[PDB]
């Protein structure tokens, strides 16, 4: 599958081969039976393969297309989720927004995000200007950070991604929580930009 | 001859007889080759007692071996279960005549 | 039976065949034994390959050799003709699995 | 021979074998056509080799007993006489005595040596107390100074010592000078001392 072929494109490169090997090895460290991982060094590792690794690699991996649930479990393990996307605690997805805009660096890769894979009524693609890569980077750009999206499970073509936030108790914010996460989850910029990378 | 040296091959992780369950392929990285250098006087001196029967039976190597002197850091992949491991050491990184 | 490690023997230095016509004796040091530790993954892999005929017709090592790891600074002595020597790594003065 | 088998009893013991071949490799090494070594470094190495190694192996290979030239020439050659002793010029043995004595430890090593060696006309050895150790002692204290001694030749039973000096040009001073060098070649302490060793 498609996955598996950028996962050998990665190992067989030095460079993606040692900075997937660290946060795999760093995410995949287990430190007690109620601590999975050392969420904050493992997500460091996560930013720092994705900045420091080329594109040409690191989104052969995050966006590779899949027919079977073999390949779609790959795709949704490249960022060890188990360690850096999932947790016991699900917050409210604009109490998440309010962490991660504390941080220059996830405040600014936000609002990349919310820009580059704005939804457009007009367009052929649904995409600013028709450019699906500044999308795909920008979703990119958000892992490693406390918005970090993931694909929700194994669907291999029913793909829905979303940051691990809910609106329940937004109390009268709802609507403003919803469209937010709604950037994520149900945006046809993304849909199609994630499609149409193959 | 090529010379004790670095070598390189495509494997998938499964064929290593590892017990690792994985499709994934590592670019595994060995040490072969000839060790043509003149021998060290230790070795000359070796070769000559083992020859006049003065070393105590047991094995004896008067030459140099072709091996890694550093290996691999770490390599990681995805097995069919879906589960992530991290092997250290599984290839050379580098090599001499030792 | 004896793992791998250090052994001694007084010698003569004209009977190491190196040209030192010298009846001086010195402690010579050398590496002998088994290396009987557990396989490295490395060399797991390398016999694996091997076997599954994946390597190219070279000689390949998948077993450590016992060698030297260290060798002796110096030692010295005076020859026949009392003119003084000092011979550099004559004997191993660590040892190793390699 | 009795030389032979010094060096095979210091060469077979770990510190003895490294200090030897330190000052042996140090005294060896030739500086240019014209400066057959550096004679200070010799100097200090023998020093460390006297002062660091027991006696028990060092006076073993100084005074060796010898009955043919091959063990006296071993003997002659312990100390690297063409570096630490010999010299393109030969001194006045008085002025060398005054070079001698403005060095602290040059001069408090000769008075022992006189105080230990220097010779007796009533005792059986020819020694004071018969000490035959502390003269001993007092004579391997000397060398690597300005006064190191020397066997002057390979002569197996006749052994003179002299330190590298001579008491030609000494003017008006020239019995001063040979009563001053006969307590080195021809004192019957120093001469009974060494051959009662081997």
């Amino acid at each position: 599958n498609h996955c598996l072929d950028a996962a050998k494109a990665c190992n067989l490169n030095d460079n993606c081969k040692k900075l997937r090997s660290s946060y795999i090895s760093i995410c995949n460290r287990e430190i007690s039976p109620t601590e999975r991982c050392n969420r904050r060094k493992c997500h460091k590792a996560l930013r720092q393969f994705f900045d420091r690794v080329p594109s040409e690699y690191t989104y052969r991996m995050l966006f590779c297309s899949c027919q079977d649930q073999a390949c779609a479990e790959r795709r949704r393990q490249t960022i060890l989720p188990s360690c850096s996307y999932e947790d016991k605690e699900k917050p409210n997805c604009l109490d998440l927004r309010g962490v991660c805009r504390t941080d220059h660096l996830c405040r600014s890769r936000l609002a990349d995000f919310h820009a580059n894979c704005r939804a457009s009524y007009q367009t052929v693609t649904s995409c600013p200007a028709d450019n699906y890569q500044a999308c795909l980077g920008s979703y990119a750009g958000m892992i490693g950070f406390d918005m970090t999206p993931n694909y929700v499970d194994s669907s291999p073509t029913g793909i829905v991604v979303s940051p691990w936030c809910s609106c329940r108790g937004s109390g009268n914010m709802e609507e403003e929580c919803e469209k937010f996460l709604r950037d994520f989850t149900e945006n046809p910029c993304l849909r199609n930009a994630i499609q149409a990378f193959g | 001859a090529r010379p004790c040296g670095l070598r390189e091959l495509e494997v998938r992780v499964s064929e290593l007889g590892l017990g690792y369950a994985s499709d994934e392929t590592v670019l595994f990285r060995y040490c072969a080759g000839a060790c043509e250098a003149a021998a060290r006087v230790y070795d000359l001196g070796l070769r000559r007692l083992r020859q006049r029967r003065r070393l105590r039976r047991e094995r004896v190597r008067a030459q140099p071996c072709c091996r890694p002197t550093a290996y691999e850091d770490e390599v990681s992949f995805l097995d069919a279960h879906s589960r992530y491991h991290t092997v250290h050491e599984l290839s050379a990184r580098e090599c001499a005549c030792v």
